[PDB]
């Protein structure tokens, strides 16, 4: 099968702190023995293709040359000849031109972080010293655009972002970017849910969904085509009974994330000891997604909440991400944190739904 | 299937 990884090749180092984040133990920087074993691993063991993801932390402050030398080690030891993804997940606040040039010629997809207009972005994406980020946010993307690399935007949804979703639409069309992800607020695991100023409750997010809902679609009927990661997963599974993102699926599946050690876990949500499968210098991809501890994770997914079972949506939703379902630490799985959320917004947006489906096919 | 927090298109 094809292999998708997810790295960290800077672990949880960070050069911001952003007031929502619990991603930033940090292990350093990958070293080169850790790179040239992981590479190699993934080209001999892979069928089809397969995915490099970076992540982190910021991915950025591995350096140029740590990505350099990924690229050529994929050049070199591709015996194979698989079809290879790379791409890169980033605060974009350290992109210059030797970046954009380097991503742009090796043709990563980029996934830049911006929560919106310079207010809704600043009020969490802090630096270190606590300073503004926007300005810079905004250089790269228009570093991205003059090298014309391929990119999305990754938006937070915090209560914040529920209260203006106007603007922070708005400010995405503005600039033209037309390729965007909605990322859910989490409060840290197993934490009381809902304490913090930018907590996404979900009647906050019902309003999220429904108002960017209404704003999609309207664009959609004047022919302009916006991307919403979300909302093309739920047409995925109406047109296709499947869907490209994980935790729309309703079960788990092992994302492979290897932090800056080589330690290998089944979801970034889940780099913590309890999950840690091995080390992929000393195990084959196919023996880490057989350990027990794999098994174990993915299976504890398999659970459906009563609730779900005599659900109406149940074939759309599958009961969410896994994630969102996990209260207490050894706890069984409860029904969705924003099982809610689903509901109130399916009510809402289904007949446009079925609408957009039938006129893409 | 990747998770929302990675960049993907679809
Ligand atoms: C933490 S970052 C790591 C890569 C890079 N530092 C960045 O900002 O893109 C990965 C993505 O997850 C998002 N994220 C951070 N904390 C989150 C939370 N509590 N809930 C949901 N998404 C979060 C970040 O904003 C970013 O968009
Ligand atoms: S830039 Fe990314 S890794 Fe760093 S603190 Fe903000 S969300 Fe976390
Ligand atoms: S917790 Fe969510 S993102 Fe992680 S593997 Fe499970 S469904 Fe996917
Ligand atoms: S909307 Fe709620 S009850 Fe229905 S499937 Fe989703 S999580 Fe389960």
């Amino acid at each position: 099968p094809p292999l998708s990884l997810l790295i960290k090749p800077a672990s949880s180092g960070c050069n911001l702190k952003c007031t929502y984040c619990f991603y930033h133990k940090s292990y350093g920087i990958m070293r080169d023995e850790v790179l040239e074993s992981m590479v190699k691993r993934v080209l001999n063991e892979a069928n089809g293709h397969c995915s490099f993801a970076f992540q982190g932390g910021e991915p950025t402050l591995a350096g140029l040359e740590f990505f350099e030398k990924l690229m050529e080690l994929q050049r070199k030891h591709n015996y194979k000849n698989l079809k290879i993804y790379n791409s890169l997940q980033t605060n974009g606040t350290l992109i210059d031109e030797s970046w954009a040039k380097f991503l742009s010629e090796n043709k990563f997809l980029v996934g830049l972080s911006m929560d919106g207009p310079k207010e809704i972005h600043n009020l969490n994406r802090k630096d270190c010293c606590g300073l503004d980020t926007f300005s810079k946010v905004e250089r790269a993307a228009e570093l991205f655009k003059k090298y014309k690399v391929e990119f999305n935007i990754l938006c937070v949804v915090t209560s914040n972002t529920a209260r203006h979703v106007n603007k922070v639409y708005k400010y995405f069309k503005e600039k033209d970017f037309k390729f965007l992800q909605f990322i859910n607020c989490l409060d840290p695991l197993y934490e009381e849910k809902g304490k913090y100023n930018y907590s996404l409750k979900p009647k906050d997010y019902t309003k999220f969904l429904k108002n960017l809902f209404d704003f999609w679609y309207e664009d959609f009927l004047n022919g302009n085509r916006v991307s919403i990661r979300y909302f093309d997963g739920l047409l995925e599974t109406i047109l296709l009974g499947k869907s490209s993102s994980c935790g729309m699926n309703g079960t788990c599946t092992c994302q492979f994330v290897v932090e800056s050690d080589g330690s290998v876990y089944p979801c970034d949500f889940y780099v913590l000891d309890k999950w840690r499968l091995g080390n992929i210098q000393d195990m084959t991809m196919k023996e880490l997604f057989e350990t027990n501890k794999n098994h174990e994770f993915i299976k504890l997914s398999f659970k459906v909440h009563e609730e779900c079972k005599k659900c109406k949506w149940f074939r759309l939703c599958k009961g969410g991400c896994r994630r969102c379902r996990d209260s207490k630490e050894d706890s069984a799985l409860e029904l969705n944190y924003y099982c809610q959320s689903y509901k109130e917004f399916f009510e809402y947006a289904f007949p446009r739904l079925i609408n957009v489906a039938n006129n893409i096919k | 299937a990747v998770p929302s927090c990675i960049p993907s298109r679809a």
